[PDB]
């Protein structure tokens, strides 16, 4: 049967990408300080195959950890765009989130879904990294449910 | 704890111990039951040739002993 | 096609010398010297010389590496060009491939050529010889006497290198 | 008293050419006081690489073996109690 | 009050100075430093197994909203 | 041929992964994809703009000491020579004078880089 | 049957540098006071397969900039070269016996200079070209000191045959009369495998990723299994010049799982290494080895030279 093949590629290839999530080295503001905090001992993020890479083309996340500025709009698409693929953002905190503190700021950007499309958002100011690890939880029970062969095989 | 290391150093270790078993087996089978003949000098090149001759059989392994003497 | 071993790597040797010697950017012209250094060190270990092919190589790649570090620092342009992208060099490039293509051909198909003077074809392992037994390699025999028969050579050799690191200190000090 | 004031300096501020020219110099000098120099000599020519072509026998060699466990020719007693 | 972080004169008694060239040759105090990080792998790690542990937290704690009743 | 077949066999099994990583993979290329990387701002000259050398110096060195060990890696073979004196004499004269070119160029300041 | 006996060396090697990663990853933990992967897989047994297929089935780019046929090569030679150091290894059997191993070691590490050279430079981006050159520094730095570390070692042993070492350490290990060499040639062997305090082509604090920066998916894990590949491969090196296993002809396995046991712990040192120092500035590399280990290891080979000549301890040619 074709489908059910299919279906146990779809669960090899989505438990594989899950289960290896490499986010960009890239923080913004004070919830990265959180995000270092989902780094230390206590959360350590590496024990669920999270591990910070610099490289934009060695990571498949970007966690938007801060206020996203107009004069460093450009530079985050930048780096988003130079992720391969597949490639998910998580959005961190309230400035990142919609604005947060600073909505009416001219110089912000009232949320980085204006810029770049968002997977999940992580509500906090800043969360806790508790809150962060389950936004990323959260991330991976996203990518567990993706079908991507079984859309393709009923192409 | 630090001893939840050791199952990924066991796998390790099994891996890289599998190389060495492998040649020296691989080894003894292609050579009947002894080890490989080294040849690092043409003297030692020379008589592993003569072997091929003597065997009878073209393999430099397959030794002759006073049997084959009238 | 075995017993052709020498000939072809010396063919690839040639390839490797007309990769430099149409001169691209230097950095492709050193990895031609790298290849030709590689299969060099191939023919000159099938004559029974490991240790000169071995050294030959080891020697011209940490020559090249230097060259590469010279190259990005004092030989580089923003359009470094590979064998296509210069009209020159490629006629250069072309035009060693197809000298080198028809000796090849033609010695391969009389068993014999004439390229100004007269090539043998037979095969390389016609001219070997046919009784070694000796419990040692000659070549090491011949290289370690640089030691004890090669006094003079010893200190023209080791006084050059001595000079040679006083003369790059004084070119250099502008 | 100057041999120790400028040793003591180079200890403190370069121990490691302190201890470079220190071994290069025992390298250069032990070997000609070490009584066992003279055996590297030995032993090297008793090594037999080459095959010991035989004499033609021409009636008045007394000092050469005719068998090779003769009593005459080089031996290496000396080699095994070394 | 102040005090000095990095004003010291070491000594040139031949023992200090052997003692420092010891440790510049035989590097004592890199070997130090692994004695370190090798007393941490035998310790426990912090790591708590979120979500079937949670850190702690105090009644103040500042999360979702909600609206209440009588 | 074992040398030879070994070769090939490592330089194949590279190759056939770098078959699949290209083959096997969805991609989808773009151009600001595929720009260059440079922390997010676009770079601002060629990257084929002259790259100074601050050890040229050492560099050249390098080459020059990198054939004394061609000159040296025989002595374990001369070690086995009869006439050990002669032998042991140009060993230690050559190491010698290696010694005395590096610490001529560290005396005159070839080791260090320029600034 | 020779065939055979390849795979069964280059899987091995290729499943043992997988879980060395997950080794790392725990041992750095644990020396982190915490714990690494223990979420995939059983204590995290199952990452490096999540990791391997993850990058495989990623998406690799070509960068617009690069130098197409360079940037394919290189990472096609870091672990082409890689896997090659290992067959004139005696475990205790090599699987190509060479009567110079010792040097076809060396010149193949030269090699394998240029996939960082090429893949750097081919890249065409300046993180990557200051990574290459680093790079280049790196091998001025340690080559030659390297050369002449083994040479004094080898004036004990008689020969540049891996397997006489074997021979040459069957009473006792090497690292006894030559520890002053030991230290140099392990320091030496981080700075060839790029390994921190030396881990300066990649620097990722200072140059993002340095030579590899543009790479991404499979070409990426190809320099990643190059890397780690070459550490347990030069730990295995050092365990034969220093740490001699007896050899039983009969028992040959005992050889190999005293040996295994040697080489894992070395490259444990590796990572344990990683975890407690800071790294080197690459001109400070370059000044450790030219004005510290040269003029030591001169000194040393002249001794080593004189030493057997005057002890009347000569080692066989044979
Ligand atoms: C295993 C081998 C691993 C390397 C695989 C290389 C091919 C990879 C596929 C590839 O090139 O990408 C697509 C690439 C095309 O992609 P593109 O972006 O459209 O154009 C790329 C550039 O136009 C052209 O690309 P470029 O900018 O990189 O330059 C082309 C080429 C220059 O090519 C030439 O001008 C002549 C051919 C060069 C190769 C001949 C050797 C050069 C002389 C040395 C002698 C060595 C003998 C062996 O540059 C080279 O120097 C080739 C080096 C090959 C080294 C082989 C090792 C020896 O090539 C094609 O398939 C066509
Ligand atoms: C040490 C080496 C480690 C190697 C690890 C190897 C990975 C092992 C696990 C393999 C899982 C199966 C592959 C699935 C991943 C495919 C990538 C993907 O997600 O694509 C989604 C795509 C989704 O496509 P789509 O049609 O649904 O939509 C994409 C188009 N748009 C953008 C418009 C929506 O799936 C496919 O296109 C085809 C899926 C086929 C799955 C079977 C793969 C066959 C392999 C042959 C490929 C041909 C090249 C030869 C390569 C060598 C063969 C081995
Ligand atoms: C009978 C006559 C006998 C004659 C022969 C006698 C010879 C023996 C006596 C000679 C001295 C023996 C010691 C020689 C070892 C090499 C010493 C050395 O080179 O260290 C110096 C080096 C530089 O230190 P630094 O302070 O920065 O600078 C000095 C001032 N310019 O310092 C460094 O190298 C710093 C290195 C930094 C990187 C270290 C990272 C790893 C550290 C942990 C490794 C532990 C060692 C384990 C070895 C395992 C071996 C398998
Ligand atoms: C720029 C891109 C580069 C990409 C890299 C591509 C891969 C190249 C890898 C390196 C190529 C050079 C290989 C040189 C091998 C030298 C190894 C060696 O010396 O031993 C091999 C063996 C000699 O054995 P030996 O012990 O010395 O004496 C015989 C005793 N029975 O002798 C043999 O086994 C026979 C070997 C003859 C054929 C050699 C062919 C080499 C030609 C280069 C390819
Ligand atoms: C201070 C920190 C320094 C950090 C730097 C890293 C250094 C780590 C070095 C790790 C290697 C140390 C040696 C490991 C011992 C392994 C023991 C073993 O498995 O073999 C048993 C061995 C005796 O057996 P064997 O080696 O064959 O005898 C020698 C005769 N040729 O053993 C005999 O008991
Ligand atoms: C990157 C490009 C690299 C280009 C490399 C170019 C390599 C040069 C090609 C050399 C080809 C040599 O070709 C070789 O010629 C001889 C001719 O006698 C053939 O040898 C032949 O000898 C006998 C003659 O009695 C025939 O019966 C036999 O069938 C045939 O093998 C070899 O089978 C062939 O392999
Ligand atoms: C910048 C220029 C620097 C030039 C430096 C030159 C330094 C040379 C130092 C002398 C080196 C050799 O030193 C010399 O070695 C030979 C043998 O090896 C020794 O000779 C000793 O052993 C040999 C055999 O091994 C015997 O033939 C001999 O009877 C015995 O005395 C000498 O006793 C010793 O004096
Ligand atoms: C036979 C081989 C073994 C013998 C050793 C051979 C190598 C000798 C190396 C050079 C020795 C003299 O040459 C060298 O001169 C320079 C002067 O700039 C000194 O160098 C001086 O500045 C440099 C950089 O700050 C440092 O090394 C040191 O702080 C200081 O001494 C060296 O201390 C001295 O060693
Ligand atoms: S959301 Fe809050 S904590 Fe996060 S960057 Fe903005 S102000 Fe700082």
């Amino acid at each position: 049967r074709g489908e059910y093949v299919v279906a146990k590629l779809d669960d090899l290839i989505n438990w594989a990408r899950r289960s290896s999530l490499w986010p960009m080295t890239f923080g913004l503001a004070c919830c990265a300080v959180e995000m270092m905090h989902m780094a230390a001992p206590r959360y350590d993020m590496d024990r669920f195959g999270v591990v910070f890479r610099a490289s934009p083309r060695q990571s498949d996340v970007m966690i938007v950890a801060g206020t996203l500025t107009n004069k460093m709009a450009p530079a985050l698409r930048k780096v988003y765009d130079q992720m391969p693929e597949p490639r998910y953002v998580v959005s961190m905190g309230s400035c990142a989130n919609g604005g947060g503190y600073y909505h009416y700021s001219y110089s912000v950007v009232r949320g980085c879904d204006r810029i770049v499309p968002v997977d999940i958002y992580v509500p906090g100011c800043p969360p806790t990294a508790e809150a962060l690890l389950y936004g990323i939880l959260q991330l991976q029970k996203k990518i567990k449910r993706e079908k991507r062969l079984r859309i393709w095989y009923r192409r | 704890m630090w001893f939840e290391v050791l199952p990924g150093i066991a796998v390790m270790g099994v891996c890289l111990f599998i190389p060495g078993m492998a040649t020296a087996r691989i080894h003894r089978f292609s050579n009947g039951g002894k080890e490989k003949r080294v040849a690092h000098y043409p003297y030692q090149w020379y008589l592993m040739e003569r072997d091929r001759r003597v065997s009878g059989v073209n393999r430099s392994y397959v030794s002759k002993g006073l049997e084959n003497i009238d | 096609m075995m017993l052709y071993i020498v000939f072809i790597l010396s063919v690839i040797f040639v390839m490797g010398f007309v990769g430099f010697s149409s001169k691209p950017s230097p950095i492709y012209g050193g990895l031609g010297l790298i290849v030709s250094g590689g299969v060099g060190c191939g023919i000159v270990l099938n004559f029974g010389g490991s240790f000169l092919g071995l050294m030959v190589f080891l020697i011209y790649l940490g020559g090249m590496m230097v060259v590469f570090g010279y190259t990005t620092a004092m030989a580089t342009e923003q359009y470094p060009e590979i064998w296509l992208s210069n009209k020159a060099v490629l006629g250069a490039f072309v035009t060693g491939l197809l000298m080198e293509f028809f000796m090849v051909y033609y010695v391969l198909k009389d068993k014999e050529v004439e390229v100004v003077f007269e090539f043998n074809g037979l095969g390389d392992w016609v001219i070997y010889d046919t009784g070694d037994s000796g419990f040692f390699s000659e070549e090491a025999m011949g290289i370690a006497a640089l030691y004890s028969y090669g006094t003079w050579l010893v200190i023209v050799t080791g006084w050059s290198l001595l000079i040679g690191v006083v003369v790059i200190m004084e070119i250099t000090r502008g | 008293e100057r041999v120790a004031a400028f040793l003591k300096n180079v200890w403190a501020k370069e121990p490691v050419l302190v201890a470079s020219f220190a071994i290069a110099g025992l390298a250069v000098i032990l070997p000609t006081l070490s009584p066992y120099t003279k055996y590297s000599l030995m032993i090297n020519r008793a090594t037999p690489y080459n095959y010991p072509v035989p004499l033609r026998d021409d009636g008045n060699m007394p000092d050469v073996p005719s068998h090779p466990q003769d009593p005459q020719g080089p031996s290496l007693e000396w080699l095994k109690r070394l | 009050t102040y005090k000095y972080v990095n004003l010291r004169e070491p000594s040139m008694d031949m023992k200090s100075v052997t003692d420092r060239a010891a440790q510049t040759l035989l590097w004592t105090e890199l070997i130090r430093g692994l004695g370190m990080t090798l007393s941490y792998l035998f310790r426990e790690p912090a790591t708590i197994n979120y979500p079937f542990e949670k850190g702690p937290l105090s009644p103040r704690f500042r999360g979702e909203h909600a609206l209440r009743r009588y | 041929m074992n040398l030879m077949l070994a070769l090939l066999t490592n330089f194949t099994l590279a190759t056939l992964l770098v078959i699949i990583a290209f083959w096997l993979p969805q991609l989808n290329v773009y151009s600001e994809k595929t720009s260059p990387y440079e922390c997010g701002f676009d770079p601002m000259g060629s990257a084929r703009l002259p790259f100074s050398m601050k050890f040229f110096l050492v560099a050249i060195t390098f080459l020059l000491f990198d054939l004394e060990i061609a000159l040296l890696l025989p002595l374990p073979w001369a070690s086995q020579t009869a006439n050990l004196n002669t032998m042991l004499t140009m060993a230690l004269f050559l190491i010698i004078l290696l010694a005395v070119s590096l610490a001529y160029e560290w005396t005159q300041k070839g080791l260090e880089w320029t600034e | 049957m020779f065939m055979i006996n390849i795979l069964m060396l280059i899987i091995p090697i290729l499943l043992a540098v997988a879980f060395l990663t997950l080794v790392e990853r725990k041992v750095l933990g644990y020396m982190q006071l915490r714990k690494g992967p223990n979420v995939v897989g059983p204590y995290g047994l199952l990452q490096p397969i999540a990791d391997a297929i993850k990058l495989f089935i990623k998406e690799p780019l070509r960068p617009a900039t690069s130098s197409a046929s360079m940037f394919i090569l290189a990472p096609i030679m870091a672990l082409g070269l890689a896997l090659t150091m290992w067959i004139p290894l005696p475990m205790p059997y090599p699987l190509i016996n060479m009567n110079l191993g010792v040097l076809f070691m060396l010149a193949m590490s030269s090699l394998a200079v240029y996939s960082i050279l090429w893949s750097g430079w081919a890249s065409n981006s300046k993180y990557a070209l200051i990574g290459a050159l680093r790079a280049v520094a790196q091998t001025i730095s340690y080559e030659v000191t390297l050369a002449i570390i083994l040479l004094s070692v080898l004036l004990m042993s008689g020969s540049f045959t891996l397997s006489t070492l074997i021979t040459t350490q069957e009473q006792m290990w090497l690292i006894l009369p030559a520890w002053p060499l030991a230290m140099m040639w392990f320091i030496s062997t981080l700075a060839e495998t790029n390994r921190a305090p030396f881990d300066l082509t990649e620097g990722e604090s200072e140059l993002v990723s340095g030579f590899n920066v543009e790479y991404a998916a499979g070409p990426f894990a190809l320099f990643f299994m190059a890397e780690y590949a070459n550490i347990i491969m030069m730990n295995i090196f050092t365990a034969i010049l220093f740490l001699g296993t007896s050899h039983n002809p009969h028992m040959p396995e005992l050889y190999t799982i005293n040996f295994t046991i040697k080489s894992l712990l070395l490259t444990m040192s590796f990572l344990w290494i990683r975890a407690s120092y800071p790294r080197f500035r690459y001109d400070q590399l370059m000044h450790l080895l030219w004005k510290n280990f040269l003029p030591l290891t001169l000194a040393l080979c002249m001794w080593h030279v004189s030493l057997p000549i005057l002890t009347s301890g000569i080692p066989p040619q044979t």
